[PDB]
């Protein structure tokens, strides 16, 4: 029942020869305009735009001043006032740098989270709450135009390790997270508590003021379970009211908060029961770090494994059996592929490996 | 069914980050 296809048209190794963790597309660009995506692994940062017959013109190279930093995400947004493109990077020092793509010069650097960076996520409606899953057990919330902690999610209920993956819902009313502790914690922001503190980050300013801005701490997530991996959940991301999660298993996971029939903004925080809808299989996928991604209208889910293959699923079919599109593979394509990422349009898929090399796989 | 009903949530909400990001204009880089 898959219909979709694609063709390997380019790949290209980066001089530096250190696995790239993480690739994104700016989906923030309007229509016509050039289909960029950036590169990120060891202490580089670089840029690219997607051009007619498979070419990858290289834009700029960012290199961190820290040759011991290694970057494991980033995340697009852009300027509320000027509507310029805004690029968050993080990894392993456990420091924010906002970047600006056209000097790839950083423009703010934000500390606070006490050991690394697994993930970055841009609220899908306001573009300057920035959310960062830590090594430290916690996420935190950023304001990026008050230069503000609006919130730390952990503690007394937060994760009891390592914070791996994070994911607002489509419309940004709440975050679902996974961790090494093996859990997956619900983390509600229209809560009456959350929207006053946005609300407070924003009309917090210093030239009126000698106090410092307080952020929240939320020690207690709306939802908890520990029942649907056996090991790390090193990925999450909605499927609409639904959540696809994975681990070391070689399956993608969709299951929901409590019974099969309750709706997501009526299961109470002290639910027990979660409701596991399906899997998708694939193989030679055992080790961590291996983030599944979608296109923007939810239809298609990519993920790599350690040998460099490609598997692809049709989201809009309902048995995830039937839902497998043809594998893409390249017989040059063998080390672990750690990222995908679609362009808005989903007519480009890019995959990012271990050996410092990126795909182009055009959809025919 | 489940999955339809679920699949409209995803069209629905989708259309809405769709038709805020087409009333935007981001500088290309
Ligand atoms: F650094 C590495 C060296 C070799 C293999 C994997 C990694 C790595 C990749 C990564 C990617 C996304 C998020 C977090 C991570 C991460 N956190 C610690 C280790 N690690």
């Amino acid at each position: 029942k898959c219909k979709y296809s694609f063709k390997c048209v380019n790949s290209l190794k980066e001089d530096h020869n250190q696995p790239l963790f993480g690739v994104q597309f700016n989906w923030h660009s309007k229509e016509g305009d050039p289909l960029v995506f950036a590169t990120v692994g060891s202490n580089r940062v670089t840029l690219y735009e997607c051009h007619s017959q498979g070419e990858i013109r290289l834009l700029q190279s960012y290199v961190d001043a820290d040759a011991d930093e290694n970057f494991y995400t980033c995340a697009w947004t852009y300027d509320s006032n000027t509507s310029h493109p805004l690029l968050a990077v993080a990894g392993s020092r456990g420091i924010i740098r906002i970047i600006n793509p056209i000097t790839m010069q950083c423009i703010k650097h934000y500390v606070g989270h006490g050991n690394a960076i697994n993930e970055l996520k841009f609220h899908p409606r306001d573009p300057n709450l920035l959310l960062s899953v830590s090594k430290d057990h916690a996420l935190r919330l950023w304001n990026i135009q008050t230069d503000t902690l609006v919130a730390i999610f952990g503690g007394v209920e937060g994760h009891r390790d390592e914070v791996l993956s994070a994911d607002y819902d489509l419309l940004g009313e709440k975050i679902m997270s996974c961790g090494m502790d093996h859990s997956l914690k619900l983390w509600r922001i229209n809560s009456k508590r959350m929207m006053n503190a946005i609300k407070e980050s924003y009309d917090y300013n210093p030239n009126k003021t000698n106090r410092p801005f307080i952020s929240q701490k939320i020690h207690f997530p709306d939802f908890s379970t520990r029942d649907i991996h056996r090991n790390y959940v090193d990925c999450v991301r909605w499927l609409g009211d639904l959540i696809l999660s994975k681990s070391c298993e070689n399956a993608i996971v969709c299951w929901k908060p409590g019974k099969m029939e309750d709706d997501i903004d009526k299961i109470k925080p002290s639910e027990s029961n979660v409701t596991i809808l399906g899997r998708f299989d694939y193989s030679q996928c055992d080790i961590w770090y291996m983030r599944f991604s979608m296109d923007f209208w939810q239809k298609m889910l990519a993920l790599g494994n350690q040998v460099g293959k490609l598997y692809v699923w049709d989201l809009e079919v309902e048995d995830p059996h039937k839902a497998k599109c043809t594998t893409l593979t390249h017989h040059k394509c063998g080390a672990a592929i750690r990222q995908t990422s679609f362009s808005r349009d989903s007519s480009i898929l890019i995959a990012v490996c271990d050996d410092a090399s990126i795909w182009r796989w055009d959809r025919l | 069914s489940m999955f339809s009903s679920n699949r409209q949530k995803i069209l629905e909400r989708t259309e809405i980050l769709n038709q805020e990001w087409k009333q935007r204009r981001i500088q290309p880089v």
